[PDB]
């Protein structure tokens, strides 16, 4: 019980949930503290990713 | 031996993966100043330099 | 053991993760039995894949096996294996293969830079800068900018090629980045160059900064035009930036202006800058 | 009424409606930063509070009925009850 | 296509057919 309650498919979501507002939440802090998120992660953009953007 | 026989410039041993930039860039282990920190140098000195030559005029 | 990974790989795991994790394993196993060749073919092995493959990573479709080869974990593990248990040559067809395989990051770009910077090549680290410079379009290749200004600077090259440099920043940079590569395009034509090309530089930098930045870089432009010429020569700047500027920038660089017009004596155009700043 | 003739004119040659208008922005002007703040730290808060949701259901996966234990309970006083008329009536055929 | 068109013609049926924040300052 408590698994078959919760069923693996929301936990998957609720993780998804969690990531995203983790990411809002990071973003948040990044700007507050004055750093250039996009910077930030221009440092970890691959070629293929980069490509597609442009 | 993993930690003495990888060169640790890409990987990451604590987290099992590739070493991200969004935490640690380069411009951290550079022993140099970048274009940015470089040039607001300069904004720095000549705002100093513009002040100092109004009041002194002043 | 040997055969043992060998049919842990045949194993189709339910992620790539799990294939990279245990390709990893295999090599950590002989690292700890130190058998370096072996790790190295064995990561050979792993990211084994056609010259031309673009085989979707995320793709839930196709079989792990398959879509392991385009694995970051696997390609950082192997370019820094090779790096610390190899030679030059080979880190540098493993950096190669990475940038073939279109996962490059500007961190390995830089990696690649600096790791033949420590074996002196400086060329070929300017080289490889260039390449990261055309596979990144602008607002990551400003942070390949950053690096790859400062370290050409640095070394010295020639002025013509170090012209060259800037002009190709400066040919699509944003606005935002634009105010620092003019500012260091006009250091370096102080420090190695002619201050009268600073100073068009200057002006170009005045058209083409940001609006949050255009004030702050017309006032640069006239303080260092002050102190390498005349204030009769920084009088044209003033007008130029009192005839472009929004209206408050404008009422400020017009009290500059009168100002710097009474400091000179001349008190008829400084109550014909302030009649102008009266009407705004 | 100054609502309805709004664009009617004050003695100084001036619009009902553009008094009305001036003192309201001069209202927002007032209020704007801090009720900007006020949104600021209530979306901090309270993506802040859906994080924490997120992290005590993943605590309660981590660590993982009534009917069901009073049935054990009932089983249990049962096979002791069975265990004393056992051996009150003497059924020792263990082996 | 004319045979049902003709049909719904035959069956058309009209009564079928019949039924068809901010504050001042904000502001
Ligand atoms: C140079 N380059 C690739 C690149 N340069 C960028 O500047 C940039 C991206 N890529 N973005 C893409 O958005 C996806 C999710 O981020 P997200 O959650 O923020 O997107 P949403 O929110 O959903 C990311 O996968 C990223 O690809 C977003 N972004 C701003």
């Amino acid at each position: 019980s408590q698994r078959l309650a919760t069923d693996p498919s929301q936990l998957t979501a609720l993780s998804r949930k969690h990531a995203i507002a983790a990411h809002k939440l990071l973003k948040a802090e990044i700007e507050d503290a004055g750093g250039d998120f996009e910077r930030k992660r221009a440092w970890d953009w691959t070629v293929e990713e980069a490509e597609r953007w442009d | 031996p993993v930690l003495q026989h990888l060169s640790l410039r890409n990987y990451d041993p604590v987290t099992r993966g590739p070493k991200l930039g969004f935490e640690a860039p380069p411009t951290e282990n550079l022993n140099t100043l970048t274009l940015e920190e470089k040039a607001a140098a300069l904004e720095a000195e000549a705002r100093r330099k513009a002040q100092e030559e109004q009041e002194a005029a002043a | 053991a040997r055969i043992i990974m060998e049919k842990a790989v045949k194993v189709p795991f339910k992620s790539v993760n799990e294939l990279a994790d245990m390709w990893i394993e295999w090599a950590e196993m002989e690292l700890r039995n130190k058998n370096f060749d072996e790790a190295v073919r064995i990561m050979a092995k792993a990211t084994q894949a056609p010259k031309r493959s673009t085989v979707d990573y995320f793709d839930e479709s196709l079989s792990p096996q398959q879509r392991v080869h385009k694995s970051w974990k696997l390609w950082s593990f192997y370019v820094d294996l090779v790096e610390s248990t190899s030679s030059l040559e080979e880190t540098r067809k493993i950096y190669e293969r990475i940038f073939e395989l279109r996962i490059a990051t500007p961190q390995t770009v830089v990696n690649y830079a600096n790791l033949l910077e420590e074996h002196h090549y400086y060329e070929e680290s300017f080289k490889i800068y260039e390449r990261g410079l055309d596979l990144f379009s602008y607002p990551v290749a400003f942070e390949l900018w950053n690096l790859y200004l400062t370290k050409a600077v640095d070394r010295k090259i020639s002025i013509e090629r170090l012209r060259d440099l800037f002009e190709q920043a400066i040919t699509d940079c944003p606005p935002k980045f634009a105010k620092v590569l003019y500012l260091m395009y006009g250091n370096l034509e102080e420090e190695r160059g002619l201050a009268r090309h600073a100073m068009r530089i200057y002006e170009r930098a005045t058209r083409a900064v940001a609006d949050e930045d255009r004030a702050d870089m017309f006032n640069f432009y006239i303080t260092k035009s002050a102190s390498n010429f005349g204030l009769a020569s920084t009088r044209p700047i003033y007008e130029r930036a009192i005839a472009t500027l929004p209206d408050n920038e404008a009422r400020d660089m017009c009290l500059k202006f009168a100002d710097m017009e009474k400091r000179l004596g001349e008190i008829d155009r400084a109550r014909a800058i302030y009649g102008h700043a009266s009407q705004f | 009424p100054e609502e309805e003739q709004g664009s009617s004119r004050n003695l100084d040659g001036r619009r009902l409606r553009t008094v009305t208008e001036a003192k309201a922005l001069a209202e927002y002007l007032a209020i704007k930063p801090e009720m900007e703040k006020r949104e600021k730290e209530a979306r901090r808060k309270r993506w802040q509070e859906i994080i924490e949701m997120t992290e005590r259901k993943q605590e309660e996966i981590r660590n993982g009925d009534g009917k069901w234990v009073e049935e054990k309970e009932v089983m249990g006083e049962r096979t002791r009850e069975a265990v004393m008329e056992a051996m009150k009536a003497g059924a020792w055929k263990d082996n | 296509e004319i045979a049902r068109n003709e049909w719904q013609r035959a069956h058309f049926d009209p009564k079928k057919q019949q039924v068809g924040g901010p504050s001042a300052s904000l502001q």
